[PDB]
RNA sequence: GAAACUGCGAAUGGCUCAUUAAAUCAGUUAUCGUUUAUUUGAUAGUUCCCUACAUGGUAUAACUGUGGUAAUUCUAGAGCUAAUACAUGCUUAAAAUCUCAGAUGUAUUUAUUAGAUUGAUGAUUCAUAAUAACUUUUCGAAUCGCAUGGCCUUGUGCUGGCGAUGGUUCAUUCAAAUUUCUGCCCUAUCAACUUUCGAUGGUAGGAUAGUGGCCUACCAUGGUUUCAACGGGUAACGGGGAAUAAGGGUUCGAUUCCGGAGAGGGAGCCUGAGAAACGGCUACCA
């Protein structure tokens, strides 16, 4: 619970240049809610022991039992960083800490309306791409919607462990 | 129920305070003190509703906390202090003294008194009893206990307390023909003279009272209060002298101002 | 000028509050709702004291017009005026103005969050920051 | 495993995360108020005798110094006990406390040095924490300074220089039980009141008995 | 002036009407059968078997510092630190009488005496006093603000104000608890009920603050009842009151005031003057 409870977190939220309202988008089975799990573990909200399987953003009973995502659950996180690299930011900056407002979109094609809502409501997009499956149809669709909504993507290539332990490349 | 109550709901207050029905939900609960709950007058009511000095409770509290009000010779800064029958309220600003006595209808009328007579205050002998170590004492109606009293003082007598030393200067003995003042009941506020005292052992002692206009009414011994000798009151009587005129005569007196 | 006749009835002088209480009976033909400020000024002039120990309030305008009746206060001095006037009347008049405090609900939740923390904030904030930062 | 090691003489404390449970097992089956040999805890602890006083297990439960169990139990705690601060006068609450016998379930053990041996250790003896608050009451500060009664302790008292606003105004403790002319006046006033009441009441008794004799003379 | 300790309050208020049919409640009595914080007034020269010009840490909070836990108004260890917190502990002679030099204030408990025909009551073993004693020791300010004065061997002097708070007891006041008399809707398709496990009473004790089968031991065989006991039903909290109202009535009254009960259901209990408290705790059931 790094997580300045609500009050100091909102105090930083007042500084509206070191806040990021971003949404994570990917293909159906590209592993986005697990990456958000690993990101929210550092907020002290879920144990590390249970990060990759406690899909904290997947909140519905179905979302947890079937290992899928349907709705978009917003999670808001506190982030401390170093003085050195905040100088290496091409953005207005006041302070050395940040507030991230993350949206965990569904990957399935049947739930792209939640991705559209998240894009309309956010401004940065984290595009998760499995290294094995590469660029699939749903990642194409979500990146197309983000570019239609004028949202800058940043790409993370996932499942390198799978590529290393299964493909032996 | 589970403890002493600390609020006094309006419409449960004593009637003679003449409180407005629709000002609030509550009436000033008399704090614990000398006289009683029912037959006392809080300084809040006496200062705001009887004298119209204060506009509200904050101003009554300010009056009391600037040591202006002084009851029975002491400041009595409590906002709901139970000032009762014949209590002397001395106000230094607007230097004037009140004796809190029943009017003819039974309410505390606003009755100015002089300083030389306001030096003292009068008390009904509630009991006479020999205390510890063999020291006799007298308890008066106003909760005052006085040591070493005259051995001839019995129950239902009356004593004048100096109010500076709190000691007996002179006293009236309860006998037929003594000026007595009615301190309860339907006849509350009436002044007369004892003619007869029916005993009724075990029950309630009765007394028959014949007022100055020869009207005779009987009241229980508990609420009859001697104030001296006929035509010679040892206290300053109110403007009405406790006559209890019939409504027709009262209406005629009102109509005489025309 | 308009015959704005400010009658003052029922004058009770209570030096207990160092003050004079009365009823003001402003007769104002052909004009409505006489201004509280000009009531204050005229009463100060009539009672030979500054317009800081005179107060007027509670004005009901007579049905039909031409008359308004309220209550008036006259302190002997501005100091006791400031001590005895309620703060709302003082702020209306122009004396020490209103305190900018938060909403009652906020205040209540604020003290409710204080009700949890036992000592001063520093002894627990050190531990909280240390722990969260590892 | 963590250990809060404290060195009370001259004041100090700090924590050691110990691991390699082989070099933890000596701290097992040990009661509270028991001494341990530092050698088994480590060769850098040669000559350290530690008195164990409490600790916290995993899941944060404080341990009770007299339960004598290696498992945590629910106990109804009272005003004058550990592990419970009553939130209302007379309140008693049932809380789970850890037993007095220390085992692997303990997250952190609390231990105080009661003997120093070999080469000193960093942050317990090189550092020294001064006492936060000097004596305030007259006779406590007298006993602290080894003075006698008639030594006028006002002349020198513990004085802290808070150089805050470029004045360096110094604050010293207020003195309690100080012999004061005001306290002596209060004592004299109380004695005078008692004697005056006694004399006045005796005079009243005499004159009332005189009145009784006078009124009984009429027979 | 943070926090904290201390103190006080949180037992009021407010809500609701589930239980409850002689129960609550209304009017009327009693406490000569009890507890009472607070207020108001009065009241305590008696203690000591090398500190009183003022005692102990047997004390600690807050704060510093080391923390555990996911989390709670969670807390442990280490370092202090105070009091009207906790615990101790004298100075007041003088006046005075009994016992063989001591004791004689008050508080607790018992016994005896007085309490008259030297106080009160309608009435007492009452108030109260005295005597002989007994206390896992009660109180009899080791407390605080503001002013400083009078004397004088001019000292670190002796005396001395107004207040606050504390405190034993008594009275009073806010009260509380029991309590007398009479008065509740329908029902006999309820006529006998109660009493082994208290029912009615006697004695003794226990417990209570006090009375009392309230509980126990012994003992008696009682007590309520067609003037309706007991049982059953109430979509019954009681009353002040409300609607309609020639008179008489009929119906309603969960609900602005008073009284009672309860805080999902039962039970138990801490603290406190006051709670069987639930915006207190503990446990069982849901
Ligand atoms: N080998 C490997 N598997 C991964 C990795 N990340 C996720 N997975 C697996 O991929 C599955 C999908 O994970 P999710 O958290 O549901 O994320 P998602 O694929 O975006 O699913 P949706 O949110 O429903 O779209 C999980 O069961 C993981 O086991 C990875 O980095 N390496
Ligand atoms: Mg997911
Ligand atoms: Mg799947
Ligand atoms: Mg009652
Ligand atoms: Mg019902
Ligand atoms: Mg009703
Ligand atoms: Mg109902
Ligand atoms: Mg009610
Ligand atoms: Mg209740
Ligand atoms: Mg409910
Ligand atoms: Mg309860
Ligand atoms: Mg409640």
């Amino acid at each position: 619970m790094v997580a300045f409870t609500v009050d100091q977190m909102r105090s930083l939220m007042d500084k509206v240049t070191n806040v990021r309202n971003m949404s994570v988008i990917a293909h159906v089975d590209h592993g986005k809610s697990t990456l958000t799990d690993s990101l929210v573990q550092r907020a002290g909200i879920i144990s590390a022991a249970k990060a990759g399987e406690a899909r904290f953003t997947d909140t519905r009973k179905d979302e947890q039992e079937r290992g899928i995502t349907i709705k978009s659950t917003a999670i808001s996180l506190y982030s401390e960083m170093s003085d050195e690299d905040v100088k290496e930011i091409k953005q207005k900056t006041d302070g050395n800490s940040f507030l991230i407002n993350l949206i965990d979109s569904p990957g399935h094609v049947d739930f792209s309306s939640e991705v559209t809502a998240a894009l309309r409501v956010t401004d940065g997009a984290l595009v998760v791409v499995d290294t094995i499956e590469g660029v699939c149809v749903q990642t194409e669709t979500v990146l197309r919607q983000a570019l239609g909504e004028r949202i800058k993507p940043v790409v993370v290539i996932n499942k390198v462990d799978r590529a290393l332990l299964e493909l032996q490349v | 129920a589970r403890g002493p109550k600390k609020h006094l709901k309006r419409l449960a207050a004593p009637h003679h305070w003449l409180l407005d029905k629709l000002s609030g939900c509550y009436a000033p609960r008399p704090s614990a003190g000398p006289h009683k709950l029912r037959e006392s007058l809080p300084l809040i009511v006496f200062l705001r509703n009887r004298l119209k000095y204060a506009l509200n409770g904050r101003e009554v509290k300010a009056i009391l906390m600037q040591r202006h009000v002084k009851v029975d010779g002491k400041v009595r800064t409590d906002t709901t202090y139970p000032a009762g029958f014949m209590d002397v309220i001395t106000l230094d600003a607007t230097n004037e003294n009140f004796r809190l006595v029943y009017d003819v209808k039974g309410r505390f009328a606003v009755h100015r008194i002089t300083d030389e007579e306001a030096s003292y205050k009068l008390g009904k002998v509630k009991k006479v009893q020999l205390g510890k170590k063999g020291v006799p004492y007298v308890v008066t109606h106003d909760g005052r206990t006085i040591r070493y009293p005259d051995p001839n003082i019995k129950v239902n007598d009356t004593v004048k307390i100096d109010l500076a030393s709190g000691k007996i200067t002179d006293f009236i003995k309860f006998d037929a023909g003594k000026l007595v003042y009615v301190t309860g009941g339907r006849n509350l506020g009436r002044i007369g003279t004892i003619v007869h005292k029916e005993r009724h052992d075990g029950g309630f002692d009765l007394v028959h009272i014949k007022d100055s206009l020869d009207n005779t009414f009987v009241t229980r011994l508990n609420n009859v209060f001697v104030i001296g000798e006929q035509g010679k009151p040892y206290i300053s009587l109110p403007k009405g002298k406790g006559i209890k005129l019939s409504i027709a005569e009262e209406r005629d007196r009102r109509r005489a101002q025309q | 000028s308009d015959a704005v006749t400010i009658r003052t009835r029922k004058v009770i002088s209570n030096p207990l509050l160092a003050r004079k209480q009365f009823v003001v009976d402003v007769l104002h033909p052909n004009r409505a709702n006489v201004s509280k400020d000009e009531l204050r000024e005229k009463l100060a002039e009539v009672y030979k004291a500054e317009k800081d120990a005179v107060s007027v309030f509670g004005f009901r305008t007579q049905f039909g017009g031409g008359k308004s009746v309220g209550f008036g206060l006259v302190y002997n001095s501005v100091a006791e005026a400031k001590k005895f006037e309620p703060t709302y009347r003082l702020v209306r008049y122009g004396l020490a103005e209103k305190v900018e405090k938060a909403s009652r609900q906020q205040r209540k939740q604020k003290k409710n969050r204080d009700k949890k923390i036992f000592g001063t904030g520093k002894r627990l904030a050190k531990k909280v920051a240390r722990r969260n930062a590892d | 495993m963590k250990l809060n090691i404290s060195y009370p003489v001259n004041g100090s404390q700090k924590t050691f995360e110990i691991d390699d449970e082989h070099r933890i097992r000596v701290f097992f089956d040990k009661r509270i108020g028991q001494e341990v040999d530092g050698e088994a805890v480590g060769d850098e602890f040669k000559g350290y005798v530690f008195k164990i006083s409490g600790g916290n297990d995993k899941q944060g439960f404080p341990m009770k110094q007299g339960v004598l169990l290696p498992t945590r139990i629910k106990l109804l705690l009272t005003k004058n006990v550990s592990c419970y601060r009553p939130r209302r006068d007379g309140e008693r609450k049932r809380k789970s406390v850890r037993g007095a016998i220390v085992g692997p379930d303990l997250a952190v053990l609390a231990l105080v040095i009661v003997k120093k041996g070999e080469q000193e250790l960093e942050g317990l003896t090189d550092t020294t924490v001064p006492k936060r608050l000097g004596p305030k009451r007259a006779n406590n500060i007298r006993k602290f300074f080894g003075l006698s009664k008639e030594d006028d302790v006002r002349d020198f008292v513990i004085r802290r220089e808070v150089t805050k606003g470029e004045k360096t105004y110094t604050k010293a403790p207020k003195i309690q039980r100080l012999v004061t002319p005001q306290r002596l006046q209060r004592k004299r006033h109380q004695r005078a009141l008692k004697v005056r009441n006694a004399q006045a009441q005796r005079e009243a008794a005499a004159e009332y008995a005189q009145l009784l004799a006078k009124r009984l003379s009429e027979r």
